[PDB]
RNA sequence: GCUUUACUGCAGGCUGUCGCUGAGGACUCUCACUCCGGGAGGAGGACACCGAUAGCCGGGCA
RNA sequence: ACUCGUACGGUCACUGAAUCCUGCCCAGUGCAGGUAUCUGAACACCUCGUACAAGAGGACGAAGGACCUGUCAACGGCGGG
RNA sequence: AAACAUCUCAGUAUCGGGAGGAACAGAAAACGCAAUGUGAUGUCGUUAGUAACCGCGAGUGAACGCGAUACAGCCCAAACC
């Protein structure tokens, strides 16, 4: 039979309809008064959290992070530039807001490593995402057959190297076939062409 | 007044001094910053790629 | 070109800032719970370095010692009151509602409790004209009819120091000393006296502006100079 | 110059002389879907747009003839080399 | 380097549209949002701000 | 930033003490105001088109412009016969 | 590019952040020698200056496959407990 989780999932398919709508209208009001990074005891989207690797366990942390909406906050050129490079308004960044949110969170918890993250909505001027972080030093996790992998040295600062889920996706690594000539095994080895 | 020799005489102000961190005489005692190692501005040591030829 | 003077200003560098550290007080109306029982005695009359006009030192019953925007006709010993049921005389502060029409008023608030914004410079005063339950028309010194919340507190009388503008500075030195106490770069070099690089009116073999002086409102900073969005110019007509 | 609306001449399709009707080629309308239309959309961006930033050229003092020769029997038209003419008016 | 009704563009300003954004071609309201007020609370209010796009002006700048 | 500021303010410009004065011109340019009508982008809406789409047309029409007015101690002008 | 604006120099120089002894990638919502076919990923050789791009100017520029190197394949979320 349907899991209880399946209802959270189905509910969030339309954050602007039903109960979820009234819930967001309320929640966001408190969220706008909270800080950039806010640790929370429980994930707003349990299905998503658990689906992404979450476990109600010691060493597993969640935090909501808000980033401003829109294009790049870019400074205009202060020296000679050909017309092609004189833009300001239409320039957008190459990392998505979700990815920026993951970084802001990971920096807030220097000792933790970003496991994954998900969207929790957005109002007119900002978007919120809840990041799942892990204490690679806690024995509860060091002994977890499902998460201990994050405890490896080579996973250090994983979010800053784009090794995250949103990272790999934003790096054009989804497709294994056509279209990924310039992305795999890395953007940098492909001369930075995507 | 000439900007040359005659303007050199007023120069009795101390600025760059021996750096507690790098040992170089570049610690600007008024800014409290080392122009050589960045001590006072950066936890990381001052270093730029333009300090050497691009392919080296 | 280089940034014009109006642009340098924005940066808020030393030269453009006001000597705040020398300023005396941020003259604002008192915050009374209600009732209006609040009153105090004029202890002294001081010179306000920020407005070139007198400011009255007052001591309140509750111990509070604070300077105030002194209207004309206030001296040491006088008792000033502040509140809804305050008396209707010079130096006292009460909402426009409790103020009889036709009576000159100064240091008027824009939003009740903001401490007063309108008519605060030498000699000026507003003019309470019309009453209501919702609006209280007040004629500001510029001659504009300002519709205001009857709850907006204000002070009875004309601001002290009237007639300051009557005597000429006569000499540059006198201007120098005044300017030195405000957030203003002085003296002033005419645009038309600069180089093309420095100001839109600069350049030429003789002094005159390049284009016409009246500039569109939409003009960008660096160009908005001369007669800003003038509806007309000159005296004739 | 004056030009007859209809007259006998060789018909390349029919392969035999027949009465033809002369018409000034009316400009057909653009779809805006040809490859060039897409390249305009694609290649235009921030700053100058290269070839797409160019404006129309001038005019020649006199234009050549842009005619259509309509065959009377088979009804199929054919084109010919035009020739410089200030104005061209048809007779009947 | 400088100028402009040189070419081409870029900021910026004005303007429409979309999102935030809700109840009942002109109108009411409050609950988001904004501001005032220490607060109770008041003013404003689906506009404004912010994000996006479109037209205009645009040697301020390249 | 201006601003511990509030039009007797402060910003942006021109002229450059006092004294006698400062004429005529709003066509062009600028700025500002108005505007029946004309012009005026995109979204949404209608039509055609396409089992969808590209695309073509239409209706509505903001600022802006046409048009009208104001203004020269705005840019400037003050001749020939 | 014998000027120059798209293009080119070049995602180069330089800048911000960070890992390891190597990094990254990686067990198909693949390929598409279209098959009765291949079978994670890097890399080397080739495919090829080919296809594709481009004031269709100057210039720019892959991949599938093939031959090699080394080979390795697994764990959750949920269902039911
Ligand atoms: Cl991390
Ligand atoms: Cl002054
Ligand atoms: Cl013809
Ligand atoms: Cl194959
Ligand atoms: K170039
Ligand atoms: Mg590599
Ligand atoms: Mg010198
Ligand atoms: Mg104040
Ligand atoms: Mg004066
Ligand atoms: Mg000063
Ligand atoms: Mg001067
Ligand atoms: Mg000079
Ligand atoms: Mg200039
Ligand atoms: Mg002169
Ligand atoms: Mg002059
Ligand atoms: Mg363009
Ligand atoms: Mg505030
Ligand atoms: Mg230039
Ligand atoms: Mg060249
Ligand atoms: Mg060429
Ligand atoms: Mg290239
Ligand atoms: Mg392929
Ligand atoms: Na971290
Ligand atoms: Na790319
Ligand atoms: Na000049
Ligand atoms: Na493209
Ligand atoms: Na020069
Ligand atoms: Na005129
Ligand atoms: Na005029
Ligand atoms: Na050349
Ligand atoms: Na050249
Ligand atoms: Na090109
Ligand atoms: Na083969």
């Amino acid at each position: 039979a349907r899991s209880a989780y399946s209802y959270i999932r189905d509910a969030w398919e339309n954050p602007g309809d039903g109960q979820l709508a009234e819930l967001q209208w309320q929640r966001q009001q408190e969220w706008r008064n909270e800080g950039a990074v806010e640790r929370i005891e429980r994930p707003t989207r349990l299905d998503k959290a658990r689906s992404q690797g979450y476990k109600a366990k010691q060493g597993v942390i969640v935090a909501r992070v808000s980033v401003r909406k829109g294009s790049a906050r870019k400074r205009r050129h202060k020296a000679g530039r050909r017309s092609k490079r004189q833009g300001v308004t239409r320039i957008t960044r190459r990392k998505d807001i979700q990815r920026v949110a993951e970084e802001r969170a990971s920096r807030t918890f220097p000792n933790l490593r970003v496991l994954n993250s998900y969207s929790v909505g957005q109002d007119g001027r900002q978007k919120w995402h809840e990041v799942i972080l892990i204490d690679p030093n806690h024995p509860a996790i060091q002994n977890d057959d499902d998460l201990s992998w994050i405890c490896a040295d080579d996973q250090a600062d994983r979010v800053f190297r784009g090794l995250t889920g949103a990272g790999r996706r934003n790096r054009g690594l989804s497709g294994k076939g056509k279209g990924s000539e310039k992305t795999r095994p890395s953007l940098r080895s492909n001369g930075g062409k995507a | 007044t000439g900007a040359g020799t005659p303007s050199q005489g007023k120069k009795n102000t101390t600025t760059h001094t021996k750096c507690r961190r790098c040992g170089e005489k570049s610690y600007h005692t008024k800014k409290k910053v080392c122009s050589s190692c960045g001590f006072g501005k950066s936890a990381k040591r001052r270093d730029y790629e333009w300090q050497s030829k691009a392919g080296e | 070109g280089r940034r014009i003077q109006g642009q340098r200003r924005g940066r808020g560098t030393s030269t453009f800032r006001a000597p705040s550290h020398r300023y005396k007080a941020d003259l604002e109306h008192r915050k009374v719970e209600d009732g209006d029982v609040i009153a105090g005695t004029v202890v002294d009359i001081e010179h306000d370095p920020a407005r070139s006009a007198p400011v009255a030192a007052v001591e309140f019953e509750d111990g509070d010692r604070r300077l105030i925007l002194a209207p004309e006709g206030v001296g040491v010993g006088d008792e000033l009151q502040v509140g809804v049921s305050a008396e209707i005389a010079p130096g006292n502060t009460l909402p426009l509602a409790e103020i009889p029409e036709g009576v000159p008023v100064c240091n008027v608030e824009s939003s009740p409790g903001d401490g007063g914004k309108f008519a605060r410079a030498s000699g000026v005063n507003a003019q309470l004209l019309t009453h209501d339950r919702n609006v209280a028309v007040v004629k500001l010194p510029s001659g504009e009819m300002k519709r205001l919340d009857p709850q907006c507190r204000a002070t009875i009388g004309v601001v002290a120091g009237g007639g300051r503008t009557d005597k000429p500075f006569v000499k540059a030195g006198n201007k120098h000393h005044k300017m030195k106490a405000r957030g203003t770069k002085w003296p002033n070099v005419r645009g038309v006296a600069m180089n093309a690089v420095d100001h839109p009116f600069g350049g030429g073999g003789r002094q005159h502006p390049g284009k016409p002086k009246s500039i569109s409102r939409n003009a960008p900073p660096g160009r908005k100079v001369g007669d800003i969005a003038s509806k007309r110019t000159g005296r004739g007509g | 110059m004056q030009m007859p609306r209809r007259f006998n001449t060789y018909c390349p399709h029919c392969n035999e002389h027949q009465e033809h009707e002369v018409e000034k080629v009316r400009s057909g309308r653009q779809t805006g879907m040809k490859w060039i239309d897409r390249q305009r959309e694609r290649n235009s961006g921030i700053g100058n747009d290269g070839k797409f930033s160019k404006v129309p050229g001038g005019d020649k003092p006199t234009k050549k003839t842009d005619l259509k020769y309509r065959c009377g029997e088979c009804g199929k038209a054919h084109l010919r080399e035009g020739w410089r003419a200030g104005r061209l008016e048809f007779q009947e």
